[PDB]
């Protein structure tokens, strides 16, 4: 099923040398449009060319290169054009040993098939206390009935202790519950001027201490905490304190953006509009996926299957800009004009 | 020409089987026939082809 | 044209596969290199060799990609060595169909002249609210004469709303006007305690609702808004309410750093140092372009030729390391001493 | 006429295995349409192919089966297609023994001219009262003037016996006159807190008893009731005591949904939208029967010519399904490609 796909891969990034029509191609192209377009045509009864020149021709292939990439994927997109029917032979042609496929391919599919399957730690994109439903000011005084020291949030990576005079406490159990971190790395400071219950300023003496399972801890330096450890503060201070201790960053095993090299700006490059058509049948073929039709995903995707689609259609979007292919699309009606920023933006829903 | 079906004569396929053949049980005789006419032309009905 | 720089890139690529060739793999690329090679050589007049080795040989082919490189940016350097002159009949060479392009160059174009042709929605960079010239104190209350609902920005994402017990409002306003967002993506929280007029603590009683486009939406979560949605918050407590509304990130069709594959490693690597030759080089070159002569650009370019340079020079780079190129330039003076982080600082103006 | 119904069946089923172009067919069908296509274009004068392609002979095939269906069903749908002519002559097709028809096809109609024909006992779908028009309210205390015991119905399937301290007496009068059923499933229970005349709290103690026939039946045991036994109660008790017998489920000699196998999926499948076409076909054909247009009938058929034309319509529906045809009806205008729940809802007036 790598195969399937790394071949389907492979012979579309092919596909996109055509960038002309009498132009000679790498010996290395000809092999593989050679192959393929034979078992291809073979089982398909189309007539795909080498070399396309006419359009007819152009989208012929470009239909080829569809086919594949949805049966790739997996993908049974039904009625959604006059012009283009899918062929379901297409699978047949790529679980054949006979198409080659690039080492570059290969190793492609198996670091999605890789990490894809498991898991590991990464570097959280939001703020640790994004998901809170209360804030405190930032720097204001905050003492909870019969409690000596108060932490309480302040911010989405933002925590501040009020510490009564010679106070000392346990923290921990504000940053957990939430999540599923293996490493929280903080920095904590001293709030050296802050406001009082009632609005006046107040000064933080330099003394206070945070300690970390037992070892104490300078300020402004970044501390790796394992978010079990005992965080506790003292106030040996015969005054007020308060101070923030920050999540400048945290990690865990959920799937970020950067699971598989440059995700990003291929999602990118499947979103991007280009027209109508591209549009339209981007979107059409999502609506059998798990993925948002046109916008991108708010949370990156965990699974083979939705990372691999991603990929094939974005490799089948640069296919379809050298092929320049035109085709009528059950709903779609293109406008002839040049193109607009404006234009495009209406067509986002 | 086999049951509306254009299939490959034996000879075009890559197997030395006819020393077996007269020691085959019915049952594994009957097998390997349909085998036989089992590949077929893909194709096969739509004259033209090339 | 496309094809043009394909063809350059194929060859720059290939020529910095002679480290030590001896019998290379890929027959692909020598089929082009001789090809390319000769044609150059037979136009030029020059002498490049398959197998460089002396240095007047590896300036040759290094000459050789730059004037390729130079012609497929459209670039005209003038006299900028004693060394080095640059041929526009290079262009004479790049134009033949004769020359073929990888695959991986031919992707390489397809995507750059692909994106930078087209729009897509992508996660801005900074703060939605990064371009305002007024701030107010975050968790401070504050309510405009003869308002009962007062929004107002407290952050570079962040926003406070303050409500006089049982008041409404509309607060979308706010948003509008600024940038040209797609999808905003929101999460709002009850400010717990805050500072009053006189600076008095006050609490946020719970029971504030903010609804979008009519639809009541929750505290700490994620909120999908189109920016035309109507958004209300409802204060039906008997006592003052602070909340503050976050733009966790925002998505519009401007062109950010993830519209090509690794931009920024590329960025990086133009953008370095390597030595005085090469520095002043990478400078003298983009001096012909719009793009920052040796610090990178603020913002991401959002046409062709931008990119398309920044690609070809970061390959040109990559050329010039593993050929070693030895030459003069124009108010250059070389340090042969070593180099230290020291020396590289110095030389960026 | 059950053979040509068989027939007519069978023969639409062959067409459904029609899924692609050049797939192998199974023996047995493609000698069941040899016969029948050649003997239909025979008396038809139509072209049918075994193997379509195009469109027009998919359209040509559909019709066929529509042909058939009708005639089978006996149903003449008139001017409804500028495309599509019935011909009345399909019928004498389906009587020539030559075109043989499936023990699957057989077995099938035998069993609805089967059960058809005749009658059984059935678990009825609603509710034994669900036909009154007075209710009372459940646990409520109830005396009719001059009695001793008063039953009265207090929901769809509850009726509740008011009984005097040492009252008693027969309740089956209350049952009897409804429906026809041949056995009544009961069971019984002592409503221990039950409202009074004025609105106290009354409890019903622990010795009442409910005697079928004579015999003592136990509370909270189902009971076979036949409707004409005795359903005796006694208030042996020194209060007044409520008891609420509820009709589990009865059975009577009408026919339910579960006369014939999945009968309920068929008529679902018939019923079901598609598109336009298929919407606008299915609806002018049953206005010709006695069966709801579009709208599941509340109550199941019973007659031969209902259960049959349902059938025979649910897999004509299939066969659309598998071959795509495309042609106009007078009145409707069809809607192509993206199909949604909400244009689905639009089109059922």
């Amino acid at each position: 099923m790598d195969t399937i796909a790394a071949r389907a891969l492979t012979v579309m990034r092919a596909c996109a040398t055509l960038q002309e029509a009498r132009i000679v191609l790498e010996a290395n192209v000809m092999e593989i449009l050679g192959i393929a377009i034979n078992r291809y045509n073979g089982l398909t009864l189309r007539g795909v060319t080498m070399r396309p020149t006419s359009l007819a021709q152009r989208n012929e292939m470009f239909f080829m290169c569809l086919d594949m990439m949805l049966s790739a994927a997996g993908i049974n997109v039904g009625p959604i054009s006059p012009d283009y029917t899918q062929h379901m032979a297409t699978i047949g042609v790529l679980a054949t040993p006979e198409i080659p496929f690039t080492t570059e391919a290969a190793n492609e599919i198996a670091r999605v098939t890789g990490e894809t399957s498991t898991w590991g730690p990464a570097r959280q994109p939001y703020g640790f206390f994004l998901e809170t439903e209360e804030t405190f000011q930032p720097g204001r005084w905050f003492m909870r009935a019969a409690q000596a020291a108060t932490a309480v949030v302040c911010g989405p990576d933002m925590i501040q202790v009020s510490l009564n005079a010679g106070a000392r406490g346990d923290v921990q159990q504000i940053f957990q519950g939430r999540n599923d971190p293996m490493m929280i790395y903080l920095v904590w400071r001293r709030i050296e001027n802050f406001a009082m219950a009632q609005g006046n300023s107040q000064q933080t003496q330099a003394g206070v201490t945070v300690s970390v399972g037992g070892v104490d801890m300078r300020a402004g330096r970044i501390i790796a905490w394992d978010g079990q450890a005992a965080l506790h503060v003292r106030n040996p201070t015969q005054q007020n304190a308060m101070v923030q201790i920050q999540v400048v960053f945290y990690i865990s095993m959920d799937k970020t953006l950067n699971q598989y090299p440059a995700l990003t700006a291929e999602i990118f490059n499947v979103y991007s509009f280009r027209d109508h058509t591209w549009h339209g049948l981007r979107t059409a073929i999502r609506n059998r996926t798990t993925l948002p039709n046109m916008l991108p995903p708010i949370f990156p995707p965990n699974d083979r299957d939705s990372i691999l689609t991603l990929l094939l259609l974005s490799t089948l979007a640069d296919v379809y800009t050298v092929l320049r292919p035109e085709f009528a699309m059950h709903g779609v009606n293109p406008m002839p004009g040049p193109l607009t920023a404006a234009i495009a933006r209406a067509a986002y829903v | 020409d086999h049951r509306g079906m254009e299939v490959a004569e034996p000879e075009v396929l890559g197997v030395e089987f006819k020393n077996v053949l007269p020691v085959l049980t019915a049952e594994h005789r009957a097998m390997i026939q349909n085998a036989l006419d089992g590949s077929i032309i893909e194709n096969g009905n739509v004259a033209t082809r090339d």
